[PDB]
């Protein structure tokens, strides 16, 4: 089962920035303008936070910021909160008619 | 040997309605082709009883009623009269064997 | 009011092919498109499948294709999968979700996760 | 093969004996659908050079599909009807909601299937093209990349083979506005037509005839535009069924028969009005007055039974014996003396009268015949060209034996001038009673005075 | 409207012979002709078809080229040739006159009197 590589866990102080990322091939998260980042708390439904590389849906904070470079998508946060311990994914349309996901990155505060 | 299959093992006393059913594959009957039923009283040559199950020829009673549905056709005789001892047939236009004839059912009174 | 509630799941024997069903209310169903995803405890999310308006262009994951089938109905508006040849690895929670706005059949336009559900936990055991 | 005719000289007319009718009697309907995708904006940054044909081709496709979306002598006794009757009914059935969805779902992978509608109609469904697969697999992964650039221009030309046909579609429904005769090959190619002939419920000799004459049934068939919703654009073909095949059908030509009276304008004459095709279908005959509705191809005629006359089997009796007490035998009489000629399949019948030069000439020996007076007829394998009045005509040069029977000037049976010349519907009984009543009137006038 | 025909008899298998159909239809040019046969025991089965002039010959799959069918329009009659004879050929053979179908189909209307053709021994 091919996926997108991602950090197992990242830890940051409250009010700090993280710059988590996922990397694939050209026929992957690389280009094609399909970058998506998602948060999910345990026992809760997953949630759209970043879609279409940089744009944000309704009712979301502006501290989130999705970007991409080469074959790597990145998510940046500003002003870390004690509610952000969750698991995060990058999702994009792979070239072979499928929606490929990431391995999940655990976000924690200390 | 015919694609038209019907049980030639039917008989009934005079007075009641007798139903004869002949079935076929997809290529015959079910491929939009009609069914024609005849009779085979011994001696005088066989003649058509009913053609394309709805219109009937000149000298026939109202006893014979034909019908089809999907790949199966039927002919019923309400109020059996004594001299109907004959061998009744089915017909279609199977795309292989062109004018295919049923085996024929021997109807006799008791 | 937009909600997705799920039906089915539980303990299923090895093999024992199962039909799983969504349920949704409070919005247009034929207008948008629905789809299924899974995730198992111990690892992340794994995409499964997507359908569009009516029963057309049934998309499937590369590692999952053949083991499943997907179809929808316009009367009850409840998306229906049927999955076969159940292995030990399918112990997971499954989510229907919704996406797509216009009348399109291309998967790149079909990547929005506008709402979500709760999922059914399915476990295989003996 | 064995084409023949016998030009009667009793009444100057040609009856082309020996043909097979291949009459159409029903309409076979079938829905042909193309699947196609609602392409969004191209999503391209920059212009590049290689991706120019793709962009304009897709824009042409969008314009085409949005334009299609924005789309929605016995003739006075002949009737009129709706030729497009079954297909418009099928389309109107398809206007019901949730019906074309069944076609979309059932024909998902199979090329041709059968669905049953809400009115017990289950004719056929067929898919002509698979733009879902090519668009979603060979085009959009490439065209919707970041700063888009096609792999090569050679990937585009096969797209042309999947698109230009559709473009044909659009401007052949924007011109004829929904109904098209004849059916173009872009709705239905020849090989695909041969496939469809192996599909409708007809017997295999009809299948052989249609396969042998694909262009004829292509000419006869219609096309009607059905609904366009859920982007499954489709149309119903109304290709003809063919009830009776291979019975004799003769073409009756007529020619004038007028006396060469020295006093011009006093030469009454009566000429046959029976032009057209007479095919012995079942126990009667079917008459077509319009030769344009009928078509001919290598002894094989093809004509429509909607504008047909179910005349009794007694038409050959009047054909042989014109003075028979069994048929009306409609005749047009007038004082006109007009040099006119007709061409039958195996000959030319000239009826040039008065001062008119009349010559039958070939390209081998110069001129070979000169027609003085009376109706005259030449075999096809005797002459090449005929000059009558101031006009030339050419006889058919297909093999067949033709004979001229020695008849009689029937115009000399009647009185030199009693015939009225101001009626356009008359038969031998009506004209005979007119002569009888005029004779009765003149003898009454002579008896009273 | 009735039909008469002849040509039956006891003939050794393998050799060719002549079957005749002499229908007395006053307008035997339009109606489609078929020949069928009934073998005692088993059911009756269609054999051969011909249409008017005779340009759309068709045969049952039991005989491919074995039977040669023709008709003469001006002598209002029909002929069949038994190019080959197998023991199964023995049957009562029927002319049958079919009318034009509403679609296209032969109705198999009023038949001949039948002639027994026997091939055994």
């Amino acid at each position: 089962q091919s996926a997108l590589t991602q950090p197992a866990s990242v830890s940051g102080s409250p009010g700090q920035s993280i710059t988590l990322s996922c990397t694939g091939t050209s026929s992957d998260i690389g280009d094609y303008d399909y970058v998506s980042w998602y948060q999910k708390y345990p026992d809760t439904a997953p949630k759209l936070v970043i879609y279409d590389v940089s744009e944000r849906p309704s009712g979301v904070s502006t501290r989130f910021s999705g970007s991409k470079s080469g074959n790597t998508a990145s998510l940046t946060i500003s002003g870390l909160q004690p509610e952000d311990e969750a698991d995060y994914y990058c999702n994009s349309y792979s070239s072979t008619n499928t929606l490929k996901f990431g391995g999940g990155t655990k976000l924690t505060v200390l | 040997q015919s694609v038209l299959t019907q049980p030639p093992s039917v008989s009934g006393a005079p007075g009641q309605r007798v139903t004869i059913s002949c079935t076929g594959s997809s290529s015959n009957i079910g491929a939009g082709f009609d069914v024609h039923w005849y009779q085979h009283l011994p001696g005088k040559a066989p003649k058509v009883i009913i053609y394309e199950n709805s219109h009937r020829p000149s000298g026939v009673p109202d006893r014979f009623f034909g019908s089809k549905s999907g790949t199966s056709a039927s002919l019923s005789i309400s109020g059996l009269q004594p001299e109907d001892e004959a061998d009744y047939y089915c017909q279609s236009y199977d795309r292989g064997l062109d004018w295919v004839f049923g085996g024929g059912t021997k109807l006799t009174v008791l | 009011q937009v909600q997705l509630v799920e039906s089915g799941g539980g303990v299923v024997q090895p093999g024992t092919s199962l039909t799983l069903s969504c349920a949704a209310s409070g919005f247009t169903f034929r207008t948008y498109a629905f789809h299924w995803v899974r995730q198992a405890p111990g690892k992340g999310l794994e995409w499964l499948a997507l359908v569009t308006y009516d029963g057309t262009t049934q998309y499937y994951a590369d590692s999952v294709k053949g083991r499943l089938t997907i179809y929808r109905d316009n009367s009850k508006n409840t998306l229906f999968l049927h999955l076969n040849s159940l292995r030990r690895d399918d112990t997971a929670i499954y989510f229907c979700a919704r996406g797509g706005e216009g009348s399109f059949s291309w998967l790149g336009y079909l990547q929005y996760m506008d709402v979500w559900g709760q999922g059914t936990t399915v476990t295989v055991s003996s | 093969q064995n084409i023949t005719e016998e030009f009667y000289q009793s009444t100057c007319s040609a009856v082309s004996k020996g043909y097979l009718s291949a009459l159409r009697t029903g309409w076979y309907t079938s829905v042909i659908t193309i699947e196609l995708s609602n392409i969004k904006e191209n999503k391209c940054n920059g212009t590049d050079a290689k991706v120019k044909l793709i962009k304009q081709e897709l824009d042409k496709y969008k314009n085409a599909v949005t334009e299609l979306q924005l789309l929605m002598f016995l003739g006075f006794l002949l009737g009129v009807g709706s030729a497009i009757a079954s297909g418009v009914a099928v389309c109107k059935v398809l206007h019901l909601e949730g019906e074309v969805n069944k076609i979309k779902s059932a024909l998902l992978s199979t090329n041709k299937a059968v669905v049953s509608l809400s009115n017990g109609v289950s004719v056929l469904t067929f898919k002509v093209l698979d733009l879902k697969n090519y668009i979603d697999k060979q085009l959009l992964p490439i065209l919707n990349k970041q700063s888009c650039s096609i792999s090569n221009i050679e990937t585009v030309i096969e797209f042309q083979q999947k698109n230009n046909r559709l473009l044909e579609i659009t401007r052949e429904f924007s011109v004829n506005a929904g109904v098209t005769t004849p059916v173009s090959t872009y709705m239905l190619t020849n090989s695909e037509l041969l496939s469809l002939i192996n599909d409708m419920p007809i017997t295999n000799d009809q299948k052989k005839l249609m396969s042998n004459n694909v262009q004829i049934v292509r000419q006869q068939s219609y096309s009607i535009m059905c609904i366009i919703k859920e982007e499954v654009l489709a149309y119903v073909v109304q290709l003809p069924l063919y009830g009776v095949i291979d019975t004799p059908c003769w073409k009756l030509h007529t020619s004038p028969l007028c006396t060469t009276n020295t006093k011009e304008g006093s030469n009454i004459c009566l000429t046959r009005t029976d032009r057209g095709w007479y095919c012995d279908n079942a126990g009667s005959v079917s008459f077509f007055p319009q030769a344009e509705t009928c078509k001919v191809q290598s002894n094989r005629v093809f004509c429509d039974t909607m504008n047909s006359l179910t005349l009794p089997s007694e038409v050959n009796l009047c054909n042989v014996d014109i003075f028979n007490p069994k048929y009306d035998c409609k005749i047009m009489t007038s004082k006109t003396d007009v040099s006119s000629s007709v061409i039958t399949s195996l000959g030319a019948i000239v009826s040039c009268y008065g001062k008119t030069k009349c010559t039958a000439s070939n390209k081998n020996r110069g001129i070979i015949k000169t027609f003085s007076n009376g109706c005259d007829y030449v075999s096809n394998k005797g002459v090449d060209t005929v000059s009558v009045g101031n006009t030339l005509y050419y006889v058919n040069k297909q093999e067949g034996k033709s004979l001229y029977v020695k008849g009689e000037p029937i115009i000399n049976f009647y009185d030199p001038l009693v015939f009225p010349s101001d009626e356009f519907d008359a038969s031998i009984s009506q004209v005979n009673e007119k002569i009888n009543q005029s004779l009765a009137f003149i003898r009454k006038s002579d008896e009273l005075l | 409207v009735q039909l008469v025909e002849s040509g039956g008899g006891l003939v050794k298998p393998g050799e060719s012979l002549r079957l005749s159909c002499a229908v007395s239809g006053s307008m035997f040019s339009s109606y489609v002709m078929h020949w069928v046969r009934q073998a005692p025991g088993k059911g009756l089965d269609w054999v051969s078809s011909i249409t008017g002039g005779g340009n759309y010959i068709s045969y049952a799959d039991s005989v491919k080229g074995r039977f040669i069918i023709s008709r003469d329009n001006g002598r209002n009659s029909l002929s069949l040739q038994m190019s080959s004879l197998r023991v199964d050929d023995t049957a009562v053979y029927y002319c049958v006159r079919g009318l034009s179908g509403v679609m296209g189909v032969t109705w198999f209307d009023s038949w001949g009197q039948g002639t027994l053709v026997t091939v055994s021994s």
